């Protein structure tokens, strides 16, 4: 019967919107039982199956719908979404373009096609496609919210104020009607939403994971309640898709190997395959046990594996990011599950017990922002492997083209040995600083930079052009290995002025909003001889920033843009700046550690979200409270004082250069120990028969 | 190369088809 099958299909659509996916599947299947050749029911069934993580079964039903109805545009577009989730970009593209070819007015297909362009890095094409979708369907939350993020990425601030209003209005209407918000949980930190809204957005994304594991019908796991089976050792499992060349490994790759094997047994669960980098090698070698879960795509079997290892504390290092398999945590194969380091925000999910943070990053007065209980590290929860990855930057020398500490810089493992052969070198007290005069050697080095030569040899020592590291050693450029040569870094390499203050920020441009650039403009206006140093991250954002700066009274020559660089050059060239100006909307996190390792003072203004308070936490651990602003006026004043009072700048720069070593900020050994103390507090609390509570010491 | 960063996949929109 036509009416019978139609009613079943349409009611199932209603159940789907209500969040009752199980009943939806049931009704779709009954529809197909009544009317086997029902194209709409095949396509609609495949959609809920997709939402349940049954991707291959979805594809089969999509193809069946299309066999029955060759011009079924909805089926093509929906199939594209499945192929995209399967990382089949070309297949997804072919489905979207076919759908658009069938129906050019198909708004959903345009918006879905836009997401491919967006994730490919083709932001202008994504923007154009999202605008086509909104032209066809003006009320379209997915298209509008993703378009807004596209505009954020390239710093397009056209009607930014009304954009923010619309975004907030959309999230409010979606949360009220119990829908999955169109704003991604990570992106929510960028918009003037309430903390309640941000946590609710996260919560609903965590609910997607529950939809995927509910169809497994797995019973709850029995959890260990003593350390007997592990000979008194606590079994900690680190779960990450980022064991490899990824900022996550650049921060914590030394941590598994530094755990005390008398009290801890380290399990690393990789969600990604081996990328062949030294980062992956190190973790595989230093972890007590390394498990490649990318070989076990079934979440039920993967969680079974974790449980069989007898993990006491499972650590989530992904949150809502690419490669995540939070279905593993939703299944609860471990009695204690904690968010750590990787994701700058709450999961919003019940299956996560703790978020490892600190008092500075996450004060108790903003604890409602998180769904997890707070677990405090004594200093900062943040860490970096800089001392291990870039020890060639521990010491430096300069060439006096006449004394500056950041115009022409040399670094190297054998730098001290090289300087021994140069008897005319002066040691200037600021650890102090060796200064090479304008001699034969210095002229040879400077000629190399001016002529774009790759490297030269002096007294047997290899002296490298800092721009040419990849041509000399690929592994050294990525941070996989320590550079062996003496490297030369100059302001001339990046078109930075020789006699002016350089304020820098090396973050992705999305972290900048109109209010931030305005604040930076106020600073530059008060420091006559000063420029702002930013990255083409991406390059298409550059003319936008320049325009808005000009409108704020800043000449175009006051802002200098450089390309993104390999990991090692990026950290190293931070030495050329005088001061880093941190982004208040969302701080530099990894990039914050990067700049401090270079010995460059960072000025910050902590907000309320976790992401906006990390830099202040780093600086507090470093021991430079004077670089933390309580408001915008103070942020500007601090930055201006550093740019105008040159003796104060010298003092602060010297303080950072010294304390990056002496403070616990880059001490991975101390970090691991304190992380261990925190793990034990978590365990004893649980072992005493208690539900998780704030471990705020 | 462009450096690896913290990345998020962009959500897509499924189309529900009503039967007539
Ligand atoms: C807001 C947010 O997402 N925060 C996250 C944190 O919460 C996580 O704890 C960090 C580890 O997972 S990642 C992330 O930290 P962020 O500080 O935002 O860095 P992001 O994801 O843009 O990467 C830029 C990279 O390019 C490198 N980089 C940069 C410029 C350059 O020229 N060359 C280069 O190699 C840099 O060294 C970086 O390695």
């Amino acid at each position: 019967c036509p009416t019978h099958a139609d009613s079943l299909n349409n009611l199932a659509n209603i159940k789907r919107e209500q969040g009752n996916i199980e009943e939806a599947v049931r009704l779709y299947r009954k529809a197909l039982e009544v009317f086997p050749e029902f194209a709409a029911a095949h396509s609609n069934l495949a959609s809920v199956l997709q939402q349940q993580g049954k991707l291959q079964e979805a594809l089969m039903h999509y193809k069946e719908a299309i066999r029955i109805s060759p011009t079924f545009a909805d089926a093509y577009s929906n199939m594209g979404n499945t192929l995209k989730e399967m990382q089949d970009v070309q297949g997804a593209l072919q489905c979207y373009t076919r759908a658009i070819q069938i129906n050019p007015a198909f708004a959903d297909a345009h918006s879905n096609l836009a997401s491919i362009h967006k994730d490919s890095g083709n932001i202008p094409e994504a923007i154009a496609s999202y605008r086509t979708a909104l032209k066809l369907k003006p009320d379209f939350p997915d298209a509008y919210c993703n378009l807004a993020h596209c505009l954020q990425i390239v710093c397009d601030w056209t009607d930014y104020d009304e954009r923010m209003k619309k975004l907030v209005s959309i999230v409010a209407d979606q949360l009220e009607k119990n829908r999955l918000p169109s704003v991604h949980p990570h992106h929510s930190m960028l918009y003037p939403l309430s903390h309640g809204f941000r946590k609710a957005i996260a919560e609903r994304h965590g609910n997607l994971c529950l939809d995927k594991i509910n169809v497994l019908h797995k019973p709850p796991y029995e959890h260990p309640k003593d350390l007997k089976l592990s000979d008194g050792r606590l079994r900690v499992g680190y779960v990450s898709s980022d064991f490899g060349n990824h900022p996550t490994s650049h921060l914590m790759q030394s941590i598994p190997g530094m755990h005390n094997p008398d009290k801890f047994e380290v399990f690393c669960y990789a969600l990604s395959p081996d990328d062949g980098t030294n980062f992956r090698v190190k973790v595989m070698a230093e972890a007590n046990h390394f498990i490649d879960l990318s070989q076990i795509p079934c979440n039920g079997k993967a969680a079974d594996r974790i449980h069989q290892d007898g993990i006491h504390i499972l650590v989530n290092m992904n949150g809502y990011t690419k490669g995540a398999r939070n279905e593993l945590f939703a299944l609860r194969p471990a009695p204690i599950q904690a968010m750590w380091l990787g994701y700058p925000g709450t999961s919003g999910a019940l299956f996560m017990d703790y978020i490892i943070t600190d008092q500075e990053t996450s004060p108790a007065e903003v604890a409602e922002q998180y769904s997890e209980k707070l677990a405090y590290m004594p200093h900062t929860f943040f860490i970096g492997d800089h001392a291990n990855m870039f020890p060639h930057l521990k010491k430096k020398a300069v060439i006096d083209f006449k004394i500056y500490d950041n115009r022409i810089v040399l670094n190297g493992i054998d730098l001290k040995a090289f300087l021994d052969s140069l008897p005319d070198v002066k040691i200037v007290k600021m650890l102090n600083m060796p200064v090479i005069p304008m001699n034969t050697i210095a002229e040879a080095v400077i000629e190399m930079i001016n002529r774009g030569q790759i490297q030269i040899t002096i007294n047997g020592f290899s002296i490298s052009n800092g721009l040419a590291t990849t041509q000399i050693n690929n592994k050294a450029a990525t941070g996989e290995e320590v550079p062996r040569t003496i490297i030369v870094t100059t302001r001339s390499q990046y078109g930075l002025p020789e006699d002016a203050i350089v304020y820098c920020n090396f973050n992705q441009l999305y972290k900048i909003d109109p209010s931030t650039l305005q604040m930076w403009a106020n600073i530059l206006k008060r420091v006559p001889n000063s420029v702002l140093w930013l990255l083409r991250f991406p390059a298409v954002g550059e003319p936008n920033i320049q325009q808005y700066a000009q409108n704020m009274g800043l000449p175009q020559n006051r802002i200098i843009f450089s390309p993104v660089a390999p990991k090692e050059e990026h950290v190293r060239r931070g030495q050329l700046a005088d001061v880093c100006l941190d982004t208040p909307l969302c701080n530099g996190h990894t990039t914050g550690m990067d700049v401090l390792w270079a010995g460059t003072p960072m000025v910050t203004m902590p907000g309320e979200t976790l992401a906006s308070r990390v830099a202040a936490s780093q600086l507090t651990c470093l021991g430079c409270l004077e670089l933390i602003a309580k408001n915008r006026q103070e942020y500007e004043d601090i930055a201006v004082k550093l740019g105008t009072d040159l003796e104060y700048l010298k003092k602060v720069r010297g303080k950072v250069w010294k304390q990056r070593i002496s403070s616990p900020l880059f001490n991975t050994k101390q970090y691991t120990m304190e992380l261990e103390r925190l793990y034990l507090q978590m365990w004893e609390h649980y072992a005493a028969g208690n539900k998780p509570d704030h471990m705020i010491k | 190369s462009n450096p690896p960063c913290q990345t998020h996949e962009t959500g897509t929109t499924n189309t529900a088809t009503t039967a007539t």
